[PDB]
């Protein structure tokens, strides 16, 4: 639920015909919970624009995978491409939305999501290239690593990338980094304002209308 | 006489080969030609890849096997024995963002002295590189990756070595196919010239050297 | 949607704005979308491209027209009056060795920062260029060219807007859509969705603005 | 004829399975001298290769043309590609052998071929990517300019690259740069040595193997 409550709330951020990019795990979840009246099209960085849900059994195609290995389809006007085409769509600013996983974000909006230091080294994968490049990036994430805040005032793990990610929702808030801090723009129905700030080290500008949702 | 036997690769495949293997995470791997280079333990590779694999599949197997001296990889994460032996200091591990290494190998192969990229900037990853400020945008210089041998995955290739790809399958291969000295394509099938297009071409025979079942 | 009236072209190109065009020498060349920029006189053009093609052809009527005040090119010999107007002051004219004109439209449309070559070393086009040692080989450092709108042409589009093109009419114009802040795409024929194949397509509709005829 | 003669035998410098481009001019005329025994790959830098001879009347397509927009017909098994594509075959190392036409080769074995000042202003093209990238450059070209050396001591026209030429070849000899400057290894059967020298106003190292062939 808690990560239902975050895969909900990044959906209704997509606007249609947008090229999208979900990291794998929490925000593949987005997937499900598309407005039915919204469209969009997924990139996976292994190289397909058009990506779909998993095949039926028995429609599986071995050289028809996601970023991890898994098996998807294609959808009508797919197109597949080798692995520098991939990132000249992310690199170079064609990709609208990038959904990824995080670690850590701080109160410049930089993000910390592909090391651990002595815990996990599975390495950056593309999410160095996702998170410099996309048009807008955003952060999906459990607010806490088991009680620790992980909006905090800087990162202390490696980051990803200098670049200011645009959104971050967790089960609890929804804060937009901005040019002077961190500005929580809704919190979530079931918690409270003095909950969030416990739960937050890093300084909250907080918004004169205050929404209800994730 | 581009095709031969899978036994040649112990002529193409030298102890300490840098090699350039395509694949993501198994898909669009040779797989066959890794199999022979396990059959006869060439090993102190230095290999590029996206990754290595699972420890059951692909590059991972030659990890698996301790064939390689040094990976040049985005990603690791899927293959525990990779983490023991870069940890344990028997692996060198340098790992480069996915899209830094697809234009690293792509420099090589279209003969660049190198790319001026964001990614990285301001992370790990810049150290000691050049950096370079072109309208004050800070870029990281990253450099053109080379290897003696390309052991590239496609679905086809005509009688004169024309090759496709399939889906997701192509990914790093016709990259490498272009940056390294000799390149060793594993296919599927072999279909008669004119059966691929020359808009649908993607790979030119030209550059292929060798070409196994 | 993405397909609309030729018409509509004195709408998105304005006087003044920085263009790429596709087209060898003619030779895939959005024929119809010059011929409307023509009919309606849109002037002061930067235009970025291979050559000037001929006085009586693609690119080489916008020169005949005086409708520009740049051309940005690898090659002018073919169109007396591109040489006429630059010896006359009237018309700017920026050489650029073809494959570096290649590699600094893509490096706009992939995101790089630049890219280093070896061409040009010690010719006039090393004037004005940061010059970059790696390995004791010289290269130039070569910079993104970007543009408003890229004027291109192709084959087909499916109705999603993906494109293919045709032989040699492909040459600049898969690069500069990906360069341009908007691309319009002049094609010969609009197919269903599931006609171009996910492994055939050269250009995704996503990147593709509006469409013409 | 004296172009023939030059065709010829740069027609017998090209071995079975090369990929060659030869420029326009001088050096398309080579296609016509092909032993017959020995086949090859013709890239044209406009974006194909298996570039093959022109169309009977009534086989031409408009989108198949040499690099002087010429009508050609494709081979079976040619591929066609991107500009990009196109110079990462030609600098990248992958074109076997360039047969270039020349203005002025000197001894350090730079060649000039793309601008006259105060004439010919055509652009460069493709000429330096060719000149620099293919794996060998051969210079295909009349011995004099109505009478003017066209080898030289050092090159007065602007470069077309630094890279060192590795074969001249006139109506009168075969000269290939080298370490230790110019190196005269054949000579026209319709000339003689001392003509040769007297037009050739750089240095010829003259070789002990010399040749009478073209
Ligand atoms: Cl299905
Ligand atoms: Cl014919
Ligand atoms: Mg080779």
């Amino acid at each position: 639920n808690p990560k239902e409550k975050i895969a909900i709330r990044v959906a209704q951020e997509l606007k249609k015909g947008q090229l999208v990019n979900l990291g794998i795990g929490l925000p593949t979840l987005v997937a499900n919970y598309i407005p039915k009246d919204i469209h969009v099209f997924f990139q996976s960085s292994n190289g397909i624009i058009g990506m779909g849900p998993a095949p039926k059994e028995g429609y599986e195609n071995s050289d028809l995978t996601n970023a991890g290995a898994s098996y998807i389809t294609a959808l009508p006007g797919a197109m597949t491409f080798d692995s520098a085409f991939s990132f000249g769509i992310i690199r170079g600013g064609h990709l609208d939305v990038t959904v990824l996983g995080g670690l850590q974000v701080d109160e410049e909006g930089h993000l910390a999501n592909w090391m651990i230091p002595g815990k996990m080294i599975p390495g950056m994968g593309g999410a160095m290239d996702l998170v410099t490049g996309a048009k807008k990036v955003i952060v999906a994430m459990t607010h806490t690593a088991k009680g620790t805040p992980k909006i905090v005032k800087k990162c202390t793990l490696p980051l990803t990338s200098i670049r200011k990610v645009d959104l971050i929702v967790t089960e609890l808030a929804v804060i937009e980094p901005t040019d002077e801090g961190l500005l929580l723009k809704e919190i979530s129905k079931e918690t409270t304002l003095d909950e969030v700030l416990k739960l937050t080290e890093a300084k909250l500008i907080i918004a004169d209308d205050l929404k209800i949702f994730a | 006489m581009k095709v031969v036997d899978i036994s040649k690769i112990n002529e193409l495949v030298k102890e300490g080969a840098t090699l350039m293997i395509g694949g993501f995470l198994g898909v669009g791997t040779p797989e066959n030609i890794i199999d022979e280079i396990i059959r006869h333990n060439i090993s102190n590779l230095t290999v590029i890849a996206n990754d290595t694999a699972f420890e059951d599949r692909g590059i991972g197997k030659l990890v698996k096997n301790k064939l390689c001296k040094k990976v040049i990889v985005s990603h690791i994460g899927t293959n525990p024995e990779t983490q023991r032996q870069m940890i344990e200091g028997t692996l060198e591990v340098e790992l480069v963002p996915q899209g830094t290494l697809a234009e690293r190998i792509r420099a090589a192969g279209v003969g660049l002295g190198g790319i001026l990229t964001p990614t990285g900037v301001g992370t790990v990853v810049e150290k000691d590189k050049k950096v370079i400020e072109v309208e004050g945008k800070k870029y990281l210089l990253e450099l053109p990756i080379h290897a003696d041998v390309a052991l590239i995955k496609a679905k086809k290739a005509d009688y004169l070595g024309n090759l496709v790809y399939n889906l997701t399958a192509e990914n790093f291969n016709p990259i490498m196919a272009l940056a390294a000295k000799t390149v060793i394509a594993e296919v599927e099938e072999i279909v008669p010239t004119g059966t691929l297009s020359p808009n649908e071409i993607k790979t030119p025979g030209i550059i292929v050297d060798y070409i196994v079942t």
